[PDB]
């Protein structure tokens, strides 16, 4: 049931790459310090998402075997996973322990950010369900890698080549669930099942962004390539 | 079409 020396090597390598992301405390400190207008909050999201995509591309490039894949499939994997990775990272930040009352204010600040009520409810439903799983940093890093190397993505020419890269990451995650949560044997299937709910945000992400209570929906050229906007 | 993504990847 224990990790092999190769799997421990793979896990620490994924962890070092995952940790190069913007610190959660840095993000929560800005949202908790001052209450911003819907216009200011849209600009905050656009800058936050641009940095996330940039760091995600660097994390994706370091995933073992990713560089050996067909260049057209590489783009298909990045484009098909960018939104899901953003929501998984947002869920991780939201569930990080904060001093008494700060998490209540964080939720209230996100509710009043500018997004339509229609989209706020399923977003918090996902964050709370991810939170009830009580995932470790290693589980978040592997799940992100598993999301990126999904063979079921649109326009993928060689599905088997993507499968071969995802399988060792799924194996490491399964072993970590058994070690971290031996009390809950449903833990690994719980995480995997939460990826289908993650996929639902892809279909409605463009509608979610355009429904933001602002006059101008301005996006960066990089965000326009990753999202179905402008 | 996705030249910024292609650039960051390569
Ligand atoms: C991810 C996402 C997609 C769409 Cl369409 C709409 C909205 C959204 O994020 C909501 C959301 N859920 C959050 C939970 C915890 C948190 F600290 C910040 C969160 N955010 C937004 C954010 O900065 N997200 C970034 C997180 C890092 C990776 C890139 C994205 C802030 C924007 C400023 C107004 C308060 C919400």
């Amino acid at each position: 049931m224990e990790l092999t020396p190769d799997q421990q090597t793979l896990l620490h390598f994924i962890m070092d790459s995952y940790n190069k992301q913007r610190m959660p405390q840095e993000i929560t400190n800005k949202i908790l310090k001052e209450a911003f207008s819907a216009e200011e909050n849209f600009l905050i999201l656009t800058e936050m998402a641009t940095n996330h995509v940039q760091v995600l591309v660097e994390f994706t490039k370091k995933l073992p075997g990713f560089q050996t894949l067909d260049h057209e499939d590489q783009i298909a994997l990045l484009k098909g996973s960018a939104v899901e990775a953003m929501f998984l990272r947002s869920a991780e930040i939201f569930n990080k322990k904060l001093p008494s009352g700060h998490s209540d204010l964080l939720e209230a600040r996100i509710r009043n950010s500018g997004i339509s009520d229609e989209y706020i409810t399923p977003m918090f439903s996902f964050y709370k369900s991810i939170g009830e799983l009580k995932m470790t940093q290693e589980e978040y890093a592997l799940l992100t890698a598993i999301v990126i190397l999904s063979p079921d993505r649109q326009y993928i020419k060689d599905r088997e080549a993507v499968e071969k890269l995802q399988e060792p990451l799924l194996d490491v995650l399964q072993k970590l669930c058994k070690i971290h949560q031996p009390e809950n044997p449903q833990h690994f299937a719980c995480l995997l099942g939460r990826l289908t709910e993650l996929r639902t945000f892809n279909h409605h992400h463009a509608e979610m962004l355009m429904s933001w209570r602002v006059n101008d929906h301005k996006f960066t050229p990089l965000l326009c390539e990753i999202w179905d906007v402008q | 079409d996705h030249q910024l993504l292609r650039y960051l990847l390569d």
